[PDB]
């Protein structure tokens, strides 16, 4: 019932590629340092989000078997998951342990960053729900890989090929949820639960950026391609 | 047409 040699291998490979990530401290210090204007925060968001896409493409190309997929499906999988992965990474960083009152300050600073009021509540409740699961670094890494490798995505021609790649990650995640958290047998199901709720941020992702309380909404060409902006 | 994304995937 414990991780097979192949599953230990899959895991370590996923964890190393996921570790190529931007340092979470960098992000949270900057936000906690001073209270920036909605305009400075929009710019920080656009730069953080463009770099995120760049890092996501690299992590994705390294996902076992991703390179073997149809080129157009490769684009639809990345385009279909990029926003979700950014929200999942934002969720992770939100629940990263900080000194007393810092998490409350980080929350208040994000709350007054320039994002429209209509997006605030669903965004923070997802961040808190991820937190209530006290997810490990290997869970965030596997969940990101599972999110990218989702076959039930609009425009995927060969879903079965995507199913073949998502299944070993689902199996590894399940085993980790049973070996490392036997007190909560529902843990794997609850992680799969968060994934369905991650999909709710895609409906109005472009509007999240367009309603930012700034006079001008400038984006990078890469962001324009991933977000449905400009 | 996702030209940038296609480039980032097809490079190396
Ligand atoms: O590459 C990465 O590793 C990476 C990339 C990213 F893009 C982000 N995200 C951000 O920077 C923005 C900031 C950006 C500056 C303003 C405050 C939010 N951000 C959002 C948010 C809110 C709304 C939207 Cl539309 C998108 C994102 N929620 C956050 C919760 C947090 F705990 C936090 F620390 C930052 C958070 C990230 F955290 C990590």
């Amino acid at each position: 019932m414990e991780l097979t040699p192949d599953q230990q291998t899959l895991l370590h490979f996923i964890m190393d590629s996921y570790n190529k990530q931007r340092m979470p401290q960098e992000i949270t210090n900057k936000i906690l340092k001073e209270a920036f204007s909605a305009e400075e925060n929009f710019l920080i968001l656009t730069e953080m989000a463009t770099n995120h896409v760049q890092v996501l493409v690299e992590f994705t190309k390294k996902l076992p078997g991703f390179q073997t997929l149809d080129h157009e499906d490769q684009i639809a999988l990345l385009k279909g998951s990029a926003v979700e992965a950014m929200f999942l990474r934002s969720a992770e960083i939100f629940n990263k342990k900080l000194p007393s009152g810092h998490s409350d300050l980080l929350e208040a600073r994000i709350r007054n960053s320039g994002i429209s009021d209509e997006y605030i509540t669903p965004m923070f409740s997802f961040y808190k729900s991820i937190g209530e699961l006290k997810m490990t670094q290997e869970e965030y890494a596997l969940l990101t890989a599972i999110v990218i490798l989702s076959p039930d995505r609009q425009y995927i021609k060969d879903r079965e090929a995507v199913e073949k790649l998502q299944e070993p990650l689902l199996d590894v995640l399940q085993k980790l949820c049973k070996i490392h958290q036997p007190e909560n047998p529902q843990h794997f199901a609850c992680l799969l639960g968060r994934l369905t709720e991650l999909r709710t941020f895609n409906h109005h992702h472009a509007e999240m950026l367009m309603s930012w309380r700034v006079n001008d909404h400038k984006f990078t060409p890469l962001l324009c391609e991933i977000w449905d902006v400009q | 047409d996702h030209q940038l994304l296609r480039y980032l995937l097809d490079k190396d």
